[PDB]
Parts: C-alpha cells; structure tokens; sequence
C-alpha cells in the first residue's frame, strides 16, 4: 500500500 | 555469498540490483544496493569510483534473478549519483565507502510499494546492535572466490557481528579497520560476502526494526579464517545521508 520500512509480506 | 541459501526478492524487497550499460548492447551487473525511501537507493562509492557516469547505470527493484526478469520488477535511471568526498582506498580497506543514487523511472516516478519492493530502515545516530547479533547479508556476488561469473539466483546468509577489538587484532586486519567500519564473520568461517556483493546490505534487527546496519565494502579473500568481512557503519554516516536526502 505505502512503504513500511523493514517489512516483508 | 559463500554458503547461504537461494532466495527470492520477497525475502529482501529493499535490495536493489545496479547494472551498467555498455556501448555494445550488453548490460553487466555492478553491485547491490538498498532502498531507503521511494526515490533513494544506497550502495558503496567504490562501486562507481571508476566510471562515475550516472547515465550508464540502470537500477532494478523486485529482481530475484540476475539476467532474466522477475514479474513485478521496476527499472530506473540514476537521476543523481552522490559519491563520498573523503573516499579513500588503501591496500585493503575503503574509507567512507557509502554512495546514494536517486532513481527516476521513465515515467517520472520513484519506487512503488509491492510485495517485492519495500524500503529498509536506518538506525539512529551511532546506534548499532551489540557484537554477537546475527545479521543477514544478501546479493548476487561470487559463490567461491575462484569463480569468474556470478549466480543467477539471489542468495542470502546470516553472519554475526564481531567487536573492533577482535577485528583489529594484528592477525586479522590491525588498524585497517576504523570506528566507521563494522566487521562480521561466521564463527566457523564458512559463509561470508564476496566480490559482486559490494554495496549490498547487512540487515540486523535494532529496537524492533530490520535496520540497515552495514554495506558490504571489503575483506581479504572470501570466508577466510580470521579475515572477517568489513562493512560501512551506516549509523556513523546519518548526518551525511541526511544532508543529501
């Protein structure tokens, strides 16, 4: 959606 | 990477592949990088030092392979190439080995968030994990220092951070390592970063986040006993990054 630094999905 | 496992970009979605175009039709891989914010990628200066012509590099995000496509990948041009002033190289180390690449897509945009494209976090001022922490490095570098080609699939491995005291021991690197560098090795010297991995990230968890603690910079050989991999200490460059981003 928007960037969330550090997250993997 | 020596040892490691093969992965896909979903596991490192902030990793950037930097290639160079040649007046001949071929594009070759140069070094790896990481996405800090939608338009900025960070890597190492020594990766550009010899041919600082921004117009000749291409940056891909969302890429699990080296020369074949991955669906969901994005290609960019380097709108700005910022290398470090004070960058030095000696008979081993590279000092101030950090670089910034501002990217622009052929439509006027920066990176867009997906399952294969995400940013990585920066530490806070001079804040690092304690030596011992296991961090992971990723990239398309060599799998043996004697090979002459790079792998086609992305790889990753986990290595641990060691202290400067340990890395500056005479039989390691002496005073070639400075406080603006960090050393990381495998206790049993089995896996390590290698040529072709430069510019790529050393990620560790810090205060709960997956943070970019180091940038692959140099090392004697690859996975050599008492020859740790040396990385740029990102937490010490925050002011520099900031004045440009």
């Amino acid at each position: 959606l928007k960037f969330q630094c550090g997250q993997k999905t | 990477i020596i040892g490691g496992e093969f992965t896909t970009i979903e596991n490192q979605p902030w990793f950037a592949a930097i290639y160079r175009r040649h007046r001949g039709g071929s594009v070759t891989y140069v070094c790896g990088g990481s996405l800090m914010s939608p338009c900025w990628v960070i890597s190492a200066t020594h990766c550009f030092i010899d041919y600082p012509k921004k117009e000749d590099y291409i940056v891909y995000l969302g890429r699990s392979r080296l020369n074949s496509n991955t669906q969901g990948e994005m290609k960019f041009e380097v709108e700005n190439l910022i290398l470090h002033k004070d960058y030095s190289a000696d008979t081993l180390a590279h000092h101030n080995d950090i670089a910034l690449l501002k990217i622009r897509s052929k439509e006027g945009r920066c990176a867009q968030p997906s399952r294969t494209i995400q940013t990585i976090c920066l530490p806070s001022m001079y804040n690092d994990p304690q030596f011992g922490t296991s961090c992971e490095i990723t990239g398309f570098g060599k799998e043996a220092s004697t090979d002459y080609l790079y792998p086609e699939q992305l790889k990753m491995t986990v290595v641990k951070l060691i202290s400067h005291r340990e890395c500056q021991q005479p039989h390691y690197y002496g005073s070639e390592v400075t406080t603006k560098m960090l050393c990381a090795a495998d206790p049993q010297w089995k896996t390590d970063s290698c040529q072709g991995d430069s510019g790529g990230p050393l990620v560790c968890s810090l205060q709960g986040r997956m943070t970019l603690t180091g940038i692959v910079s140099w090392g004697r050989g690859c996975a050599l006993k008492d020859k740790p991999g040396v990385y740029t200490r990102v937490s010490h460059f925050l002011p520099w990054i900031r004045s440009h981003t």
